[PDB]
């Protein structure tokens, strides 16, 4: 019940960080937050509804690089306790019905594969039909490279759900968090209506090290985080976690013209 | 300059080169020398038969990054005819290594975006190796938003190792220029047809590739990774590149039967190199197949199927 | 910093500081010292009342250009609530020099687009003095597109000398950002509602003034040059600004009568910088008053109604 | 003079939705207004060899 922040090496109580929502009370620094604690935090209490909790991976490539790839999700699934990446969670917020969609880091790097892009297509379909806003944290590492291109079309069936959103003309606001790489910044992770960024999180699509390999040089001091990127345009705004409920309820209330929240 | 693999076939090309420039100065010999020519013709041919009836999928995938191949310009040229080249995304600069233009294939006008390597050191450097910055993701959207207003089909062509990994590129939102190129080309009520000839993947290729009818040649791969970053990452070294392009399953009959592409176009004998112009009339007819039975559809039931097939990938 | 011609002002009102300073101190003067107040209090009112009855072009130029005046962000705070700003146009950087964002005006959310030129020397180096770059106009085309998208009405303000022009900025196609806000600021289908506070033209003050009311303070100047630049092509010197304002008309009543904008927000006396509170307060009415008169309005009639306007401007 | 950029880009925006192209040639000079209002909007922006384009002189 004594855990450590190794951005300063303090002893912070563990009850304390939880209750604050996974943030150093000395540095603010954010750590990681399972996705189903997170989707608790952000909707109301006992409205939660999970959705696409039927579909599970469903290994047809038979990969093998150096463990059997059925292995790898077996000891994701039981690591982490949930099926796949993403997880979809119907809920009400302040009263406001909504959607909301968090990525888990722990599987397998939060990477997109088949089962994340159809639960997505999932919680876009219920935002359609009951005309809610949708709320996503993309927390990955980029394409599932186990699944090869049936990975990398998730991205167009993902911007395509949010494309038809669009059109309807709902909001969905996306909140980046730490890291968010690869083929999930690229697709519907930085599509949102607004690009929230939590502080200090590594965005881009491609990692340092490949970026240091090709230029050979140093990089810019604080390349690629939220406060690197609000300066260069792609991150709309940066909100701290404990703040996150209040002000997506207020711009949710705003943009779809209901009274704002009660605080 | 042919691969390692490819040697035989080079010697062969000499020997007849120094038999012609032989004939070429005598001419109490022709005969005989026409007829050794013609016989290691022959011989060349068999023994580019044999050598590719089995080809891995390093092997393919050395074919497809080989440094002499048509590129979208040689493309253009031998199947598409009055090609104006419209350059810059009216923001920062227009990215050389994507070309695009409108250009008529067989009268009907066509607008043709996609990646240009270059042929020689100099072309390479200029074009970043075909490697796109976010400036040429957003011209290819221009493009395509223009083809989409005038009713004009869209032809995209899939030929680069992936966006560029730069300072500046990432500076300027590499990310969100693809993300917005995926997203408004589900949108587009124009008939759109993809091919993968050459290398594409790492999701800077499918940002020019989310169309009605996606084509690849038979010696193309399209992978979401290098197998050289796959090996890096999982098998924890670089020289193990070829068992990771095997396991990741880049090669064209692999993802046929995955759902993942409609057709895969034949290429001439010793790959696309050898005979550019039959591998660009062979495109040619197939560019057109795809596109008479796509203009029977509406653009309602045109952007339907194409949503209905976004939504089929994937086992889930 | 008063102007030059306000100096008398400026010696009231220090005169009025010193005299409570002083007040404070003691206790045995007071009576004297507050009469002294109020007798001065009347004085100052008499006296600008009277300074202000006769201002020419040149005099309500300097006056937009006070360094003491409520900028965006100070109607922003002083008329509106729960304001979220949103920054970035997703390109290259997100400008300074344009402040945007989501607000409630009564309860009712709008979207907030105007410029700011900072109070200090640090934040007017930081916002490039209300010059704003492309990006800052491609920002505001993005916020403008957004609030259409979601039903919301657009406020904008007007005060900036014009757009920046640097070597950077020319480079990224700042007249094509201009152009583009011009264009497809005439197409939303959500209220418009413009007012120029401050000092606005020079063309990239158009660009998000293209609204179905358009509003301007009884101090405020619009114009398509700075005086000082008409009169250095024109008249060959720098010093001859002010006939240059007379002779173009910069000034609210001048425009009025020329059915170039719709209404004059009366100003506190002695200018917005005096009473900041009841100058936002005259703004915010105004705005309600012209949204109540815009929500009657259909889509499709409002629409049609701003293309009327906009081809009514001219003799032509 | 200035509120004419206005009336044009809105002139334009309605021959664009109908789909009729309109292209247009920037020659020696393009600066000012016109280079902010249609000369830099047109679907095809073609310029003739070595000319003086631009917002600002
Ligand atoms: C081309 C693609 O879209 S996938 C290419 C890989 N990703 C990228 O190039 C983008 C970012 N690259 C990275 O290495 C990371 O994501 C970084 C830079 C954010 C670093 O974050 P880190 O804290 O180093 O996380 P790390 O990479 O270790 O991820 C944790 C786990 O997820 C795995 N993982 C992450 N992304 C992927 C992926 N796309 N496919 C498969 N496994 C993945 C890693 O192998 C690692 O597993 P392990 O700890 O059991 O060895
Ligand atoms: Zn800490």
């Amino acid at each position: 019940v004594w855990t450590k922040c190794d951005s300063c090496g303090q002893v912070l109580y563990r009850a304390e960080l939880e209750r604050n929502l996974e943030v150093c009370p000395k540095c603010d620094h954010h750590m990681r937050m399972t996705a189903r604690n997170r989707l608790h935090s952000l909707l109301d209490e006992g409205s939660l509804v999970e959705l696409g909790s039927e579909l599970e991976p469903k290994d047809v490539l038979k990969f093998r690089d150096s463990k059997k790839y059925k292995d790898r999700l077996a000891s994701a699934q039981k690591e982490t306790g949930e099926k796949d990446a993403l997880v979809v969670m119907k809920g009400t917020l302040y009263g406001m019905p909504v959607v909301a969609a968090a990525f888990e880091f722990a599987f397998m790097g939060g990477s997109m594969g088949s089962v994340v892009g159809a639960r997505f297509v999932r919680a876009v379909e219920q935002a359609l039909e009951d005309n809610c806003p949708l709320i996503c944290f993309s927390a990955s590492g980029g394409a599932r490279m186990q699944e090869a291109l049936m990975s990398l079309m998730q991205m167009a069936k993902t911007s395509a759900a949010l494309a038809k959103m669009q059109e309807r003309g709902l909001p969905y606001i996306s909140v980046l968090t730490d890291p968010t790489m690869g083929g999930v910044s690229a697709s519907f992770a930085m599509l949102g209506d607004l690009n929230i960024a939590e502080p200090k999180a590594l965005i881009g699509f491609a990692g340092p090290r490949v970026i240091e390999q090709t230029v050979r040089e140093k990089l810019p001091p604080g390349f690629q985080r939220s406060e690197f990127l609000i300066e260069k345009g792609a991150i709309d705004m940066i909100v701290r976690r404990p703040e996150m409920r209040l002000k997506l309820a207020s711009i949710l209330a705003k943009l779809m013209n209901l009274p704002a929240p009660n605080p | 300059n042919f691969l390692d693999f490819e040697q035989p076939i080079a010697e062969l090309e000499a020997k007849i080169d120094s038999l012609t420039a032989v004939s070429r100065q005598d001419e109490k010999l022709d005969i005989n020398i026409d007829e050794e020519v013609h016989r290691l013709r022959e011989k060349s041919v068999e023994l580019t038969r044999k050598i590719f009836a089995d080809l891995g999928a390093w092997q393919i995938a050395q074919l497809a990054r080989h440094p002499q191949r048509p590129y979208t310009l040689d493309y253009v040229r031998l199947a598409f005819d009055e090609f104006d080249e419209l350059a810059g995304d009216r923001a920062y600069a227009d990215d050389k290594a994507i070309v695009g233009g409108i250009a008529r294939l067989d009268g009907r006008p066509v607008m043709i975006i996609g990646h240009q390597k270059g042929r020689e050191t100099k072309e390479k450097i200029r074009r970043n190796f075909g490697m796109p910055a976010p400036e040429g993701y957003r011209k290819a959207l221009r493009l395509m938003q223009m083809a989409e207003r005038f009713k004009m089909p869209i032809i995209t062509f899939i030929d680069t190792p992936g966006a560029y990994p730069g300072v500046g590129a990432e500076e300027r939102g590499q990310s969100e220029a693809i993300a917005r190129n995926l997203r408004e080309m589900s949108r587009l009520g124009v008939p759109v047809v993809c091919t993968v000839i050459g290398e594409g993947g790492s999701g800077g290729a499918l940002a020019i590739g989310v169309g009605d009818k996606v084509n690849m040649l038979q010696y193309s791969t399209y992978s979401v990774i290098s197998p050289e970053g796959c090996a890096s990452i999982l098998w924890k070294s670089a020289d193990k590149a070829p068992l990771a392009a095997e396991a990741m399953g880049i090669i064209a009959p692999r993802l046929k039967e995955l759902k993942l592409i409609d057709s895969i176009i034949p290429e001439p004998l010793g790959g696309a190199h050898r005979n550019p112009e039959a591998m660009a009339a062979s495109l040619k007819a197939q560019l057109l197949a795809d596109l008479a039975d796509l203009d029977v559809l509406s653009t309602e039931d045109l952007k339907n199927r194409r949503y209905q097939r976004l939504m089929s990938y994937g086992y889930a």
